[PDB]
């Protein structure tokens, strides 16, 4: 799912937390990818 | 393993385990037990 | 004074163990520096 | 854990190796993230 809250309200600690592990890995890329995006923007800005 | 008596589970008896030398690999080669689940621990590293 | 892979006193590691001047309180014998590495062990 | 050595000294090949798989994935980001960090430093340096 895209929502952990429904997991929590219907599943158990172990499976919910492994699903959250893969969920949280996905968001930890998506963030640091975004940060990489932004600081290559910011490099082009700093040159300009 | 030669236990004389065990208290019932509803008030399962608890014992202290420490300050001795045990070869737990003997059990793996003992095969005298219905189940020998070593979870969170491998049986074949613990005698040493 | 010779680096080896060792299983020390039930505490396993690899490296060299040579006389230590560092202070380890009586309540210590081995303590974890960075990387869970010992500095002196029983030292 | 943060240490695979204790795993090896107490666990079995399959579970130890899956835990190492997730451990090694974490370090493979942390490295290539560091490399990305460094070569955006180095780009700012090369401009300067
Ligand atoms: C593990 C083990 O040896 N358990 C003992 C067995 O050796 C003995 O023969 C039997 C008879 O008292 O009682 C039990
Ligand atoms: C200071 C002291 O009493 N040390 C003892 C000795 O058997 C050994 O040097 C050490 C190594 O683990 O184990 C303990």
């Amino acid at each position: 799912s895209s929502v952990l809250n429904d997991i929590l309200s219907r599943l158990d600690p172990p499976e919910a937390e492994v699903q959250i592990d893969r969920l949280i890995t996905g968001r930890l890329q998506s963030l640091q990818t975004y940060v990489t995006q932004q600081l290559i923007r910011a490099a082009e800005i700093r040159a300009s | 393993f030669n236990a004389t008596r065990f208290a019932s589970v509803y008030a399962w008896n608890r014992k202290r385990i420490s300050n001795c030398v045990a070869d737990y690999s003997v059990l793996y080669n003992s095969a005298s037990f219905s189940t020998f689940k070593c979870y969170g621990v491998s049986p074949t590293k613990l005698n040493d | 004074n010779k680096c080896v892979n060792f299983n020390f006193n039930g505490l396993t590691g690899t490296g060299v163990l040579t006389e230590s001047n560092k202070k380890f309180l009586p309540f210590q014998q081995f303590g974890r520096d960075i990387a869970d590495t010992t500095d002196a062990v029983r030292i």
